[PDB]
RNA sequence: ACAGCUGGUUCCAAUCGAAACAUGUCGAAGCAUGACCUCCGCCGAGGUAGUCUGUGAGGUAGAGCGACCGAUUGGUCCUGUCAAACUCCAAACUUACAGACGCUGUUUGACGCGGGGAUUCCGGUGCGCGGGGUAAGCCUGUGUACCAGGAGGGGAACAACCCAGAGAUAGGUUAAGGUCCCCAAGUGUGGAUUAAGUGUAAUCCUCUGAAGGUGGUCUCGAGCCCUAGACAGCCGGGAGGUGAGCUUAGAAGCAGCUACCCUCUAAGAAAAGCGUAACAGCUUACCGGCCGAGGUUUGAGGCGCCCAAAAUGAUCGGGACUCAAAUCCACCACCGAGACCUGUCCGUACCACUCAUACUGGUAAUCGAGUAGAUUGG
RNA sequence: CUGUCCCAACGUUGGGCCCGGUGAACUGUACAUUCCAGUGCGGAGUCUGGAGACACCCAGGGGGAAGCGAAGACCCUAUGGA
RNA sequence: CGAGUGGCUUGCUACCUCGAUGUCGGUUCCCUCCAUCCUGCCCGUGCAGAAGCGGGCAAGGGUGAGGUUGUUCGCCUAUUAAAGGAGGUCGUGAGCUGGGUUUAGACCGUCGUGAGACAGGUCGGCUGCUAUCUACUGGGUGUGUAGGUGUCUGACAAGA
RNA sequence: CGCCACACGGGGUAAGAGCUGAACGCAUCUAAGCUCGAAACCCACUUGGAAAAGAGACACCGCCGAGGUCCCGCGUACAAG
């Protein structure tokens, strides 16, 4: 389904939390925002305790529930949520106008944000968002 | 630094990205070759593996680099030969190459067949009771030639009692 | 030290709910193999009886001999596959495209559904093929119903609509298939899908018991000895610690038992035939009387007499097919006596 | 019992025995080890060990380090070898122990301990240039067996 | 009925503002008398919370002991250790009196004296110094500041940790703390380290992490070797007198004992390590070649790693962060209290005028928080 | 000797459940949809951080409200009683 | 000898509750921990084999029936792959039991002049409440998404 | 107390076994890279699941009528619903 954004994001290689900082910012500035491409984000360290962490997030829960995405369509979308004021109404207005997708679905090509990109020639501990989310046990859909 | 290795006559060695192809007459190996602010490039007759920094970290990849690209010069022309020999006291072992994998029958008297799946185009030969693995990729070989080794593995009964398999017998 | 114990029943049938559909639904199907063909099929659950028959498993000391079975009969006439579905890869999943229907309906299939009037079963199958080029066609199943009609034991006339999945060749071939089942009439049979001693699973909604205490819903100990006297008969000890200060959902309670969906796996057809030779003298309690096209299933089938029971190809056979078992004799005595 | 109780020097100077009765025997049976008729400049390498933290250590741990220590020196250069140990400091400080709760808690004397400060030398060993790396490894078993962590230093020896 | 025991005791405001300690008590869940709080009257010029100097008092820290005393080593003077109830020594510091400066007092009367009224005599915590105890969110002292009876800002929350002591209202600037988002302010600058998500945890019942170990990595120093070719690797040589002598059936580098000598030479042990019954065989020493640039030994520092096991769901407050949003060295700009500055107003105190304690004018940097309680106007 | 147990089943009668009529009491500082951790006078639905959470109703067995009921009968204390 | 981890034992303290937070053991039902008894995969061996001994990863599952004793603990028997340990207010009395501790009756031994006592033994000796909130197991009614019928998808969730 | 059904296999790892390989010409399972490898983890399989607030998809029927409720005879259902 549509959804006009006036910033669309290309998550592309970028330090996820980066790019999850600044689309918070802007979504509270009244910005709609579109990460795209979140399969492709990526998220810096050693895999092994980077998975152990978010393996720990899904096995964790109880009869209130702790509903943790294993897609890495939800898990950037958890990423704004904890930088957002969820539960109050602007907050949640916010996190309401900002919405994160598999690939790219617009025509467009996406802006990538200052300081949020990665060189891979110069890194080689780190781990792409669907590389977390193929070991949590999602289904490749991408 | 900077390391620069002349290609021989033989071989031509063209390179996209991180990963490098060198082509010969023996064949043709693509290798990936990627570690942080290392840039490895082909400079017309040469291959160049350089860093801005000379931290020894970064000098143990340079050096693991250099003798990767020497290897795969190595097994596009002269190639690369592991030799095997196959040692049995009581059991006779049947040693045969059906299809892609190399199967080991009756071992040690058993009923059901020891198999492992040969890596890449490396070619296993065999005369009688000496095995030759042999190919371009010294990965691809070394492997293969291990994994045969390895097949025999016991760890239930004293292998100085029961020293059936094939071993290696010649290492290039 | 107090004794260990595994807990009383399992966590993954839950929750132990009514079901929404009394018609099963899979939630798993075959893999794609040889020929194409239709992936299931389904029934009307008659009662049961036993069959004399011949050993055929080649390991078994007996082979050969006259063996004793217990088989659930299950009239299975002809069902009519009135279109085909398809469904495109998207990134969420597989969500459905466009349907094929047809022109000849049964005359009361309107009990149920909205018959079409007015469609075109050529724009749709276009919709298909120019999914299939693009590289985006997810599986091809065909929505199916049953003639309740064909059963006379069976008061209802309002058929029951199923989805099923086509599998076996290529993704070009098996819609052609699909596409040729489906413009005839939609007519098939259970000899299309299977044959005579094939692995089955069969799913149903089981018999309702309305709402039961948690020894018959759960199998927990009745109250012993003096216990048993003191005011509290079917009731567990507690209904947990001090902490966590909460009723744990794991905990045995009260509720809904029966009228659940169950796939049992792993069913053997014993034989596939017409005719009345597995009827019952005096016909079948609380069912009737057997005289059409039949299954007969190895041992217990879910659900009671008159339910919709669903067969699909084995999705994890532990045996290997040993078809047409020897039928010596099949009982006919009454089922009351 | 462990050093945990009596590691620290939190409790004033006990060391008084004209006031204090019923105090244990020490358990280090030496002092002066090795060749004790021949001078500490008639050699030409003299290594100590250097306790790092201020410390209280029991003659049992005195007797347990010096025992470990010598008797790899007795292995290696022989029971009447070319060399002098020194175990400078002595058990002074009275131990006691609270073994009726929290009432009448001034406890009875169960032993005896040493205040070695930081940056001491608790044993210093003078051997020859050949025997250097012998006692270096006598030392190594000795602060195993005290409570805190040490330093194997040399003070006269160019000889490297 | 009596109770030293529990509960309750009803309107507003203004000034001051404790004690949880000492002596006695069939006293310790209570009283009395002091300390301390408050109120009134008297007196009439000094006072002394700080500092400096002068004239005195002191034996704690430290230190030391052929300076006493008592502990406490060994050797044929020398050599090894200690003290709450030791001292030939000896602080910091505390303390008497005086002078000087400071501050304060003579309409706000200080210092002091007399009288009325109390409350209070379960305290707590931080820090410094303690004594007991394995320890304790332990017990019991002492000095001090605080909570109690202290708001507001910060610390995730949180009596006593940090800033801060506070009339109302208003503008401004800071403090502690903070500036990637949640969240006001930097995805700030120069440089370096860390790859463990170490860390993002001042203090702490609360934030663990130890002895021991670490060619993980970074940095600094020292000695020695090297283009007359070092370190390593690979090739070649590793030879004869003689298989040394003694011992022994034998022992021939290599069971043991002793010696450990000289030729050839560019080296080559009377043999460093395996091996054999003994030989043989494999190499070590040592020498030469190929190769070509630094190498090797030791010391110190920085960050990290191992050591590292617990019970419903993991955590730096959370998200999450890696040339940082970590750590260390510097630096730049900001955000951020009721603090500080500033306009107006209020109360209280004092001054001038006054019968007034009614107006009016003036002063307060040196007035404005408060439980028990004293005092006063409504 | 046997359902005390293995190991539970089916049945019988009265309730229970729905409908008409009759119609109490216990209890109630307030707020209250909670859960996991933490913190706090060290045993929190209410503080902190997160997680979860559309409202109302029916039946249930009683995990929690350190549930309700009784100014602890134990223990100590009182210049108490018997 | 030295360094620690845990918070099952015991001891210490006296912070919390004396206008009451129901005491042991057992039972029943649920969750968890790993310092692993078995089971899977491994390393060493004084590893021929077989059977073992020791060690590593690992908490998915399992770890049972009985004789004395109120017992926890423990001793004992026969089975077993093994018949591991521990936390959840020493989980669990608005669930059960009430054999032990610990009222009022009584006896014995010891002590006491005596009343009477005992960290001695012994026989007997009671178990309240109609669920407001919350929690969970199942069942409905509404509203939201915004005419209807039928078929599905799958974010998440549970499993041994 | 009777009867029927309840895998294999993939994928990634731990301990471990190795390959190629440098720092450190050699050596080295590791530092980059790679082949394997647990009843454990993920998938496979079963059950729930449009209230998933991004509140979903498809096909047909219908908006003056499709469909639903009440009603009636009953259970493959059921404490009311
Ligand atoms: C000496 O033991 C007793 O006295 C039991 C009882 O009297 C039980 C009272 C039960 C009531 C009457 C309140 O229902 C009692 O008041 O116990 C207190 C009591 O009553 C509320 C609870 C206490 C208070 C702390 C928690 N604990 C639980 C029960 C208990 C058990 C004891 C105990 C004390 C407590 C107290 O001594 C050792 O065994
Ligand atoms: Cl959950
Ligand atoms: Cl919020
Ligand atoms: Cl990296
Ligand atoms: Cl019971
Ligand atoms: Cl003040
Ligand atoms: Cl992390
Ligand atoms: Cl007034
Ligand atoms: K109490
Ligand atoms: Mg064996
Ligand atoms: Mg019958
Ligand atoms: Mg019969
Ligand atoms: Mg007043
Ligand atoms: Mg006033
Ligand atoms: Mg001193
Ligand atoms: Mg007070
Ligand atoms: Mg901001
Ligand atoms: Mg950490
Ligand atoms: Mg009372
Ligand atoms: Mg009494
Ligand atoms: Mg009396
Ligand atoms: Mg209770
Ligand atoms: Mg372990
Ligand atoms: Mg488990
Ligand atoms: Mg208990
Ligand atoms: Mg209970
Ligand atoms: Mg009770
Ligand atoms: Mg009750
Ligand atoms: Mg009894
Ligand atoms: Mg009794
Ligand atoms: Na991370
Ligand atoms: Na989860
Ligand atoms: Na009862
Ligand atoms: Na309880
Ligand atoms: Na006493
Ligand atoms: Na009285
Ligand atoms: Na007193
Ligand atoms: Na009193
Ligand atoms: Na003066
Ligand atoms: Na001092
Ligand atoms: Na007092
Ligand atoms: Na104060
Ligand atoms: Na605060
Ligand atoms: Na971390
Ligand atoms: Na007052
Ligand atoms: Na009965
Ligand atoms: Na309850
Ligand atoms: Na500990
Ligand atoms: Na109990
Ligand atoms: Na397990
Ligand atoms: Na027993
Ligand atoms: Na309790
Ligand atoms: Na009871
Ligand atoms: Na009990
Ligand atoms: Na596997
Ligand atoms: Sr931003
Ligand atoms: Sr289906
Ligand atoms: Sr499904
Ligand atoms: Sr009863
Ligand atoms: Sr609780
Ligand atoms: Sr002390
Ligand atoms: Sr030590
Ligand atoms: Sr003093
Ligand atoms: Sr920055
Ligand atoms: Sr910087
Ligand atoms: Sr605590
Ligand atoms: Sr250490
Ligand atoms: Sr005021
Ligand atoms: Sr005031
Ligand atoms: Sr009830
Ligand atoms: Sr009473
Ligand atoms: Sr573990
Ligand atoms: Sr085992
Ligand atoms: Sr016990
Ligand atoms: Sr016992
Ligand atoms: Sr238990
Ligand atoms: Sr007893
Ligand atoms: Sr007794
Ligand atoms: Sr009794
Ligand atoms: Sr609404
Ligand atoms: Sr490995
Ligand atoms: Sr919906």
């Amino acid at each position: 389904a549509e959804f006009d954004a006036d910033v669309i994001v290309d998550a592309r290689d970028c330090i996820m939390g980066r790019v999850a900082s600044q689309v918070a910012e802007q979504a509270l500035d009244g910005e709609t925002v579109a990460v795209v491409n979140a399969e492709r984000a990526v998220i810096t360290g050693r895999e092994e305790q980077i998975v152990e962490k978010y393996e720990k997030r899904v096995d964790i829960g109880n009869d209130n529930g702790y509903f943790y995405p294993k897609r890495p369509d939800g898990i950037f979308k958890r990423t704004i949520r904890g930088m957002l004021p969820h539960k109050k109404q602007r907050g949640r207005e916010a996190f309401e106008s900002v919405r994160v997708y598999l690939g790219n679905p617009y025509d467009e090509d996406g802006e990538v944000l200052d300081g949020t990109s990665l060189d891979r020639l110069s890194n080689i501990k780190f781990v792409t968002l669907g590389e977390i989310s193929e070991t949590l046990g999602a289904n490749k859909t991408w | 630094p900077r390391v620069e290795l002349e290609i021989p006559e033989d071989v031509d060695a063209e390179q996209d990205h991180l990963d490098i192809t060198v082509e010969g007459d023996n064949g043709s190996v693509t290798r990936r070759l990627w570690y942080p602010d290392i840039d490895v490039s082909v400079d017309g007759d040469t291959v160049v593996i350089e860093s801005d920094e000379d931290n020894a970290k970064t000098m143990s990849t340079i050096g693991t680099f250099q003798s990767h690209i020497e290897n795969m010069f190595h097994g596009v022309t002269e190639g690369w030969e592991y030799g095997m020999e196959v040692f049995y006291s009581h059991f006779p072992m049947q040693v045969n190459v059906e299809g892609d994998e190399v199967v080991i029958e009756n071992f040690l008297g058993e009923k059901a067949p020891r198999r492992t799946t040969i890596h890449g185009d490396t070619d296993v030969e065999i005369d009688g009771e000496e095995l030759t693995v042999s190919g371009p990729d010294i990965e691809a070989v070394g492997q293969t030639a291990a994994d045969i080794e390895q097949l025999t593995r016991i760890n239930d009964k004293d292998v100085r009692v029961f020293q059936d398999g094939v071993y290696i017998t010649r290492k290039p | 030290p107090q004794p260990s114990r595994p807990r009383k029943g399992s966590l993954g049938f839950g929750p132990r709910k009514r079901s929404t559909s009394e018609t099963p639904r899979f939630n798993s199907w075959p893999s794609d193999d040889g020929q194409p063909g239709v992936q299931g099929f389904a029934g009307y659950k008659a009662g049961m009886t036993h069959v004399v028959l011949v050993n055929d498993e080649p390991n078994s000391p007996r082979e050969g001999m006259e063996e004793t079975v217990p088989v659930t009969v299950i009239e299975t006439p002809p069902m009519r596959a009135v279109a085909l579905r398809a469904y495109e890869d998207t990134p969420y999943g597989q969500r459905p495209l466009t349907e094929v229907w047809t022109d000849e309906f049964h005359s009361e299939l309107d009990r149920t559904l909205d018959v079409p009037e007015d469609h075109d079963p050529d724009a749709a199958e276009e919709q298909i093929r120019d999914a299939h080029e693009a590289g985006d066609l997810g599986d091809l199943r065909l929505i199916t119903h049953t003639v309740p009609d064909a059963v006379p034991s069976v008061p209802k006339k309002k058929p029951d609509v199923m989805e099923t999945r086509v599998g076996g060749g290529s993704v070009s071939d098996r819609l052609d298939h699909a596409l040729d089942i489906v413009e005839d009439g939609g007519e098939h049979a259970m000899n299309d899908i299977f044959r005579a001693g094939e692995y089955a699973d069969v799913a149903g909604v089981t018999k309702g018991k309305g709402t039961q205490g948690p020894v018959k819903r759960w199998g927990v100990q009745k109250r012993k000895g003096k216990h048993a006297r003191q005011g509290w008969r079917r009731r567990i000890g507690n209904l947990g610690p001090w902490n966590p200060s909460r009723v744990r959902s794991t905990v045995p309670q009260q509720g809904q038992t029966g009228y659940h969906q169950r796939t049992e796996l792993n069913k053997r057809l014993i034989d596939i035939g017409e005719g009345d030779e597995p009827t019952v003298d005096g016909g079948f309690v609380n069912y009737g009387e057997v005289d059409g096209p039949y299954t007969l299933v190895k041992g217990s089938v879910p659900g009671p007499d008159k339910r919709l029971v669903r067969f699909r190809p084995a999705v994890r056979p532990n045996d290997q097919p040993r078809l047409d078992p020897e039928v010596r004799y099949v009982s006919n005595e009454s089922n009351q006596g | 019992k462990p050093a945990s109780m009596y590691r620290d020097i939190d409790k004033p100077a006990y060391t008084r025995r004209e006031y204090i009765t019923g105090i244990p025997g020490s358990k280090i049976a030496q002092h002066k080890m090795g060749r004790k008729q021949k001078d500490a400049d008639d050699y030409p390498v003299q290594i100590s060990l250097i306790v790092e933290e201020t410390v209280q250590l029991r003659h049992g741990s005195l007797e347990a380090s010096r025992l470990s220590a010598n008797r790899h020196l007795i292995k290696e250069l022989g029971e009447e070898g070319d060399y002098k140990m020194t175990l400078r400091k002595f058990p002074h400080q009275v131990l006691r122990e609270n073994k009726d709760g929290m009432r009448a808690a001034f406890g009875k004397i169960v032993g005896t301990a040493a205040r070695v400060q930081a940056g001491e030398q608790l044993f210093t060993a003078y051997c020859n240039v050949e025997d250097a790396e012998h006692v270096k490894e006598a030392f190594r078993r000795a602060y195993n067996k005290i409570t805190p962590s040490c330093r194997i230093k040399v003070e006269r020896g160019e000889e490297l």
